[PDB]
């Protein structure tokens, strides 16, 4: 949901919402910084 | 109340940002 509203032109996600998505992934799923990063890459391709 | 919910979304986003920066 948060990836879809804060998306602009699909895969073009800027710098503030990428680390907002990373910290919400690392907080909600209790993952490391690597896990957050991989998940955010996948989610950005999906928003594309 | 709708305006309130949205401005509050703004506020909680801001608080989350400040918490990260600390």
């Amino acid at each position: 949901a948060f990836g879809h509203k804060y998306s602009e032109e699909g895969g073009l996600i800027n710098e503030s919402l990428r680390d907002q998505l990373l910290v919400t992934i690392q907080k909600t799923f209790t993952y490391t910084r690597t896990q957050a990063q991989h998940l955010f890459i996948i989610l950005m391709e999906c928003m594309k | 109340l709708e305006e309130v919910n949205e401005r509050e979304h703004s506020m909680k986003a801001s608080l989350q940002t400040v918490d990260i920066r600390l």
